[PDB]
Order: structure tokens, then C-alpha cells, then sequence
């Protein structure tokens, strides 16, 4: 049969300027996550759009015998239960079924959160309950918007990154596209000496100290402690060397505070970009300075 | 190579009618009109006939009033700018375009052939020498509308109509649109859609070679890879990347096939290092000669077979908007 197209309602993603409140207490909120944690557009939301998320969701109080949803009609919105007792029904054809129920526990129309389209399944209640909505126009603007904030940020410290400076804004896109971030609480370490260099960091907060055990300095022996070669900040990178060569980490580096880092592993890079030497090349006249900082004495 | 040579010449041919869109060009009086194959559940379609050339076109009625409503009306008036301002073989085209009043006529190129839907579905599944021949126009499509930052965002059978010469023709740009940058709208096919699209984490030029994973897939087994009967579990399967492939297909075919159906963007063909050579220069593709495929050389295995009176309103209405056509 011939598959029709979909279409979500179109948004400007990037923010038009600040211009949904609805209550709810810690163990509601906490029972909201735990409902939501399998759903795949809920599944890997950060931290922070499943709070704005979860704040938008407005509480939708149902009297015994009423239906939340008909089979059919047209969807807007996707539930979790609160309160409450419901009978699922599904009809095929000409027969209705009877086929299951929900006991103050559940969520459903998820379907609804990605397009318009008809209801599936009626869902009526048994008894007073109470359920948490959310709607899809909502959801989809909470989340673009996020992700494109998200977006313009990972560019701007890339950009702002004297080694990239001659990429092309798509092949930066490329990298916003893939690039990762973590959470480094004070003290933690980030980058271990000796171990294999994968990836490169791009500091967009905190600080990290970077250290060498002095002993990899002549032939057998010696200070076998810890030295700070460097201290780096935000908009900071570190790790570059992995870009260019493949050898163990010189040195290990640690979060100095709460940090925040973007990290991209050099493969990655790699397949995307092509090798980072050439891209060093690519602006002529900066190639020797680009050179002396990768391998220079600073 | 020539094949810079082409893009540029072609990004110049573009640009210049992307800035200029060649608005009401041919008159109405210029044409007849024919049968009236155009319902379905949206727009009035209607073949006709031209005067002094007497050739065959498709013309699309779209009442300037009937806009406003339904889903968009830019989706449009941007669908028009665009097929307007481009130029391929294996693209329809759009050969007049016309309003007053009546305003937002269409005059699409008309090939007396067959649905690529109707006819894959038939036979089951395709040989896969008949499906990398399908197969190399859509790469060389997409090699074209990128070089000029357009994304075609609905491949399917559905949207592919074979010519009376064997050929692909790609129809329905309701979804295409110019995108330097990232774009957002959760649109296409269900079976098609890509794990950026249905998680909107932003997207551009990849989700198209991504559909065309799936599009050759279903071509070459008769089935999209990650069917299912709800929706739900068709993105479930979709997001999750996890591929399973028929007995019957070879070696090079699943190879390359595991790279277009890359959930990992560093990972998947055409939007790495190479680009789109990265799929040209693939093993399944050896065989091909591209060059031959542009020019229509090659001998496709498959040549297909081959109302009312409405009126003005002597008046011109919307116009006050959809001046830009």
C-alpha cells in the first residue's frame, strides 16, 4: 500500500527571544522521570530538557466513565498516569476488544508527540483519576530550541578554536553534529598519562591542571612525583596531540573545580575531516605558527 | 574533472534563478486541455495541451484561495522557487508557471510511463544489477541538488516515476528546501525517516543518503529494512540502527549498505571526508559507469507501458501575498 508522507508543524528553531507553568511536587516530577525513562524521544534527553520537559506537561484531571482518548481522533497529546484506573479498548474491523487495563500506572499516545495522526486504541476511565499531558507543538518547540542553543554554542567553541579557524562552517557543523560533553566534578581525572590518546578536549568551563610525572626524562629514575606543565581554562583545549601523532599521553590532566567538556575522538575526526595536519596547511601563511604551537616549547 | 566543471556551471544556472525565480511565464490560453487525472485526496491535476508546439504537459491547479489552510502555504510558494531554478535528467520539471486570479498553475513536463511503487511491487524485488541501475541516478540526483544546498527529504518508490525511456524521474518537492546549515522539520515517510529526523537533533544533506539506504534496500528485498506494523517500533527499530539482511543478498551490497544505514554520523557514506564518492567508488558500484547513467546511454531493464471546466474569477484575489511566483 502506498506509505504517505508525514509533516510535524514547522518552527523557527533558532530563538526568537524569551516571551507554561504548571505545578508539581518532588515526588511527582520523580515519578513522571521514572514513567518516561523507555520512551525513545524521552530516552536520551539531557538533563535539562526532560526538566523543561516535565515542566511543561500539564495535569489533566479525568471523572470515572470518561474517555481520555477515542480511537480515530485526531492526536495532539501523550499521557502518563497520575491517579486513577483504565480500561484499554481496540477496534478491529467490526469487533471492539476489551483488551487491557492500566491500575494508576502507565503512559500512552507517544505517537502523537512526533504528528498528527489517528488515535489507535479508546482509553476510558474506571474511577477519578488524574493524568499529566503533554502537548506535541510544546514538546517539539521545547526541544528544537534546546538542541539548536545547544548547536550554536558547540560552534562558537570551535570557532573560537585557533586550530580549526580554517574549516568551512559545514565541516564545523559535522563536528557539532557528533561532538560529546561531560561533567567533571573538581579534582576527577580527565586525561591519564601513558594510557592510549582517542580524543581531544575543548574546555567550556572550569579549569584543568595538567601534569607529567618527571622520570620520562633521561634513562631510568628520577622525580617520579607530579609537575604542572600547563593550566587551562574555558574556551581552553587540550589532548591535541592526539591529533597529530599516536603515541601514549605525555601527561595526565585533571579538573580543577566543576568542569565541563566538549570531547571529540580523533577518529571520528578523522573519517569526517580528513587528517588534521592538512587542515593546518590549508591557510599557507599560518602554517608555521599552527606548527610551533602543536609543537613548540609553550 | 568535468564533474566540477558541471556543478559549477550548474551552481552559476542556479543561483541566478534562485535570485531571480522566473515568475508567470507562459499564458493560459496557450494550452487546452485533456483528460483530468489530478484527485487522489489533494490538489487538482490535469494533463493538457500545448498550441503551436502541441506538446503534453501536467498541470497542477492550486486555487490561490484553497492555500491558507491545510498544513503550509511556504511549503509551496518555496517548492515553486525551486523546481523553477533547477536543472537535472532525472528531475521533473517544471515547464510553465502561471497565476491571476485563478492564480498558481503548474505546467509540469509529462512522461507517458509508469510508478515506480506499482511497478517494484509487482515483481516483487528487483535483481541487483536492475537496482544499482535505479540506484546510480538517485546518487547523481543528490550529488546535484547538495552541490546547490537543497535536501530532497521524501524518498520512496512512491515519489519515483519510470519514463518511457527506463529512466528515473523524480517527482513531489513538497518537502525539499535550501539548507546551509541545519534545518529542523520532522517530515518524509515513516519507513524512511532518518534517527536525526524523528530525535531532532538538527539535520541536513545526510538524512537523504540515509533514505537511500532504505531505498535500496527495498528494492533489492522487496521490504523496507526496519518495517514493522506500528509506527512506534518502525523509529524504535530505525533509532536503534540494528539491520538484518536477506539471505539472497551478496557481499558488497550489505557492505555498503551497513554505511548508508549508519545511525553514527561519522560513520555514515556521503557525508564523510569523500562525500558522495565514497558511495561512486564503492564495490557494489563498480560496474557502474556514471557518465553512461547521466546520459542515459544505458539500457534500462524495464520500459514501461504507455473531468470538469473550471473557470477564473475574473477577478484577482490572494494576490496580495503570493506576488512572489
Amino acid at each position: 500500500t502506498r506509505r504517505v508522507s508525514v509533516c510535524a508543524e514547522t518552527f523557527n528553531p533558532d530563538e526568537e527571544e524569551e516571551d507554561v507553568v504548571h505545578p508539581k511536587t518532588d515526588e511527582q516530577r520523580c515519578r513522571l522521570q521514572e514513567a518516561c525513562k523507555d520512551i525513545l524521544l524521552f530516552k536520551n534527553l539531557d538533563q535539562e530538557q526532560l526538566s523543561q520537559v516535565l515542566d511543561a506537561m500539564f495535569e489533566k484531571i479525568v471523572k470515572t466513565d470518561e474517555h481520555v482518548i477515542d480511537q480515530g481522533d485526531d492526536g495532539d497529546n501523550f499521557y502518563v498516569i497520575e491517579r486513577g484506573t483504565y480500561d484499554i479498548l481496540v477496534t478491529k474491523d467490526n469487533q471492539t476488544r476489551s483488551v487491557g487495563q492500566y491500575d494508576n500506572r502507565g503512559s500512552f499516545g507517544e505517537l502523537a508527540l512526533m504528528y498528527n495522526t489517528p488515535r489507535a486504541a479508546t482509553i476510558i476511565a474506571t474511577s477519578e483519576g488524574s493524568l499529566w499531558g503533554l502537548d506535541r507543538v510544546t514538546f517539539r518547540r521545547i526541544i528544537v530550541k534546546n538542541n539548536a542553543k545547544k548547536r550554536k554554542m558547540f560552534e562558537s567553541f570551535i570557532e573560537s578554536v585557533p586550530l580549526f579557524k580554517s574549516l568551512e562552517m559545514s565541516e564545523r557543523m559535522k563536528i557539532v553534529d557528533v561532538i560529546g560533553e561531560k561533567i567533571y566534578k573538581d579534582g576527577e581525572r580527565i586525561i591519564a598519562q601513558g594510557e592510549k590518546a582517542d580524543s581531544f578536549y575543548i574546555i567550556e568551563s572550569g579549569e584543568v591542571s595538567i601534569l607529567i610525572r618527571s622520570k620520562t626524562k633521561s634513562n631510568k629514575n628520577g622525580g617520579n612525583q607530579e609537575v604542572e606543565i600547563a593550566h587551562c581554562h574555558k574556551g581552553q583545549y587540550f589532548g591535541e596531540l592526539a591529533l597529530v601523532t599516536n603515541k601514549p599521553r605525555a601527561a595526565s590532566a585533571y579538573g580543577v573545580g566543576d568542569v565541563k567538556c566538549l570531547v571529540m575522538d580523533v577518529q571520528a575526526f578523522e573519517r569526517l575531516l580528513g587528517p588534521c595536519m592538512d587542515i593546518m596547511k590549508r591557510n599557507i601563511s599560518h602554517y608555521e605558527e599552527q606548527l610551533v604551537k602543536m609543537f613548540g616549547s609553550n | 574533472e568535468s564533474v566540477k566543471e558541471f556543478l559549477a556551471k550548474a551552481k552559476e544556472d542556479f543561483l541566478k534563478k534562485w535570485e531571480t525565480p522566473s515568475q508567470n511565464t507562459a499564458q493560459l490560453d496557450q494550452f487546452d486541455r485533456i483528460k483530468t487525472l489530478g484527485t487522489g485526496s489533494f490538489g487538482r491535476v490535469m494533463l493538457v495541451k500545448h498550441k503551436e508546439s502541441g506538446n503534453h504537459y501536467a498541470m497542477k491547479i492550486l486555487d490561490k484561495q484553497k492555500v491558507v489552510k491545510l498544513k503550509q502555504i511556504e511549503h509551496t510558494l518555496n517548492e515553486k522557487r525551486i523546481l523553477q531554478a533547477v536543472n537535472f535528467p532525472f528531475l521533473v520539471k517544471l515547464e510553465f508557471s502561471f497565476k491571476d486570479n485563478s492564480n498558481l498553475y503548474m505546467v509540469m513536463e509529462y512522461v507517458a510511463g509508469g510508478e515506480m511503487f506499482s511497478h517494484l511491487r509487482r515483481i516483487g524485488r528487483f535483481s541487483e544489477p536492475h537496482a544499482r541501475f535505479y540506484a546510480a541516478q538517485i546518487v547523481l540526483t543528490f550529488e546535484y541538488l547538495h552541490s546547490l544546498d537543497l535536501i530532497y527529504r521524501d524518498l520512496k518508490p512512491e515519489n519515483l516515476l519510470i519514463d518511457q525511456q527506463g529512466y528515473i524521474q523524480v517527482t513531489d518537492f513538497g518537502f525539499a528546501k535550501r539548507v546551509k546549515g541545519r534545518t529542523w522539520t520532522l517530515c518524509g515517510t515513516p519507513e524512511y525517516l532518518a534517527p536525526e529526523i524523528i530525535l531532532s537533533k538538527g539535520y541536513n544533506k545526510a538524512v537523504d543518503w540515509w533514505a537511500l539506504g532504505v531505498l535500496i534496500y527495498e528494492m533489492a528485498a522487496g521490504y523496507p529494512p526496519f518495517f514493522a506494523d506500528q509506527p512506534i517500533q518502525i523509529y524504535e527499530k530505525i533509532v536503534s540502527g540494528k539491520v538484518r539482511f536477506p539471505s539472497h543478498f551478496s557481499s558488497d551490497l550489505k557492505d555498503l549498505l551497513r554505511n548508508l544505514l549508519q545511525v553514527d554520523l561519522t560513520k555514515r557514506f556521503g557525508n564523510l571526508k569523500n562525500g558522495v564518492n565514497d558511495i561512486k567508488n564503492h564495490k557494489w558500484f563498480a560496474t557502474t559507469d556514471w557518465i553512461a547513467i547521466y546520459q542515459r546511454k544505458v539500457e534500462a531493464p524495464f520500459i514501461p507501458k504507455f473531468e470538469e471546466e473550471i473557470r477564473v474569477s475574473i477577478n484577482e484575489k490572494c494576490g496580495k501575498e503570493f506576488t512572489e511566483f
